[PDB]
């Protein structure tokens, strides 16, 4: 999970 | 006689105004995962806004972030349907 | 007459812009997992009978030229138009590999004004990109  | 130049556009945003959007490096982004699943299951059954509403529910309920960084952990996302459409949209027939 | 006419000879174009790798000079990270999205979208819209075109790692100049060229195609036999944007972004903005593009600039190419072949036809923009830096903490049910 990563913001992008 | 005339229609607005901004009519008949639909903007299917992955996230609410002002917010980050979440991507998973293995599964893909939460929004696109859910969009494709719901199109797969319902494009022969539901009008597009109702498909996109199922996408909203899927993203809102089935996803929550997992991060070693407390700032980014346990966060949520809601997509944002922006419709200037003037008619219902069905993919079939 | 409450639904869009979707029985033209073709459903229409689905343009997928998949920006994964950005120029080092921008300082933007690679978007791991976006290829999964791009392939998922390609298959999904293929099954809906869209003419899918997958584009990878486009500069801001290439995005604008692509949108300009596509808006100038003959859409007379096409029911609709779909554009999917997968990139970094902020509110109102999506990033080419070397800099930003205003979303308004992209969509204006298709305004009922500037793309007569799509007047009255649904123009769908699907945008996987940040709209800011806020985080949603959620609430218990
Ligand atoms: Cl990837």
């Amino acid at each position: 999970d990563e913001v992008d | 006689h005339k229609i607005p130049v901004e009519a008949d556009f639909l903007y299917a945003y992955s996230t609410a105004p002002g917010y980050y959007s979440w991507r998973n490096s293995k599964d893909g982004s939460w929004f696109i995962q859910s969009l494709c699943a719901m199109l797969k299951q319902y494009a022969d059954k539901l009008e597009f806004m109702h498909i996109l509403t199922r996408v909203n529910r899927k993203v809102a309920t089935e996803f929550e972030s997992f991060s070693f960084d407390a700032t980014f952990h346990a966060k949520k996302q809601i997509p944002c349907i922006v419709s200037m459409l003037t008619k219902e949209l069905y993919f079939y027939h | 007459d409450n639904s869009y006419k979707m029985d033209y000879p073709e459903m229409g174009l689905c343009i997928i812009i998949n920006n994964k790798n950005f120029h080092k000079s921008t300082g933007m990270t690679s978007r791991s997992g976006t290829d999964v999205d791009a392939a998922n979208l390609r298959e999904t819209f293929r099954n809906l009978k869209y003419e899918v075109r997958n584009k990878n790692d486009l500069t801001r100049e290439e995005i604008v030229e692509l949108m300009r060229d596509v808006s100038k195609e003959d859409h007379s036999k096409r029911s609709s138009f779909v554009c999917v944007l997968l990139s970094h972004g902020e509110e109102g903005i999506i990033f080419g590999t070397n800099g930003p593009v205003d979303l308004k600039k992209i969509t204006n190419f298709f305004r009922g004004d500037r793309c007569r072949a799509l007047t009255g036809k649904p123009k769908l923009f699907i945008i996987q990109a940040c709209r800011g830096t806020e985080l949603d903490c959620g609430i218990e049910t």
